[PDB]
């Protein structure tokens, strides 16, 4: 459920290669990139919220 | 075409009269797309990928 997402919201935060090769605080933001699965599938933390507006 | 300075716009050939076109569909390629830092007259400015 997304009830969690009522108290908290999106954030900016730095970031290496905005690309073009130079750093600029982005509203997407690579926080942890995990891939403990065996079949290649990848989950991804990111700064925005996804599905709620 | 009027030698006006839009950087929204490119000009090119057509048969005999040069025509202006959208340069937000201009597209540099290599094996992936690229990404156009600068552009300006002639001259193209990519960080493109690699390959062949």
């Amino acid at each position: 459920n997304f009830n969690v997402y009522k108290a908290i919201r999106p954030y900016l935060a730095h970031c290496p290669d905005c690309g073009e090769g130079h750093s600029c605080h982005s509203p997407v933001a690579l926080e942890r990139i995990r891939n403990e699965a065996t079949d290649g599938t990848l989950k991804i933390q990111v700064s925005l919220q996804i599905g709620i507006k | 075409t009027d030698d006006s300075h839009d950087w929204t716009k490119l000009r090119y050939m057509d048969n005999h009269m040069p025509a202006d076109a959208e340069r937000a569909r201009l597209f540099v390629r290599t094996s992936a797309p690229c990404t156009i830092t600068g552009t300006m007259g002639h001259f193209i400015l990519a960080r493109c990928p690699k390959g062949e």
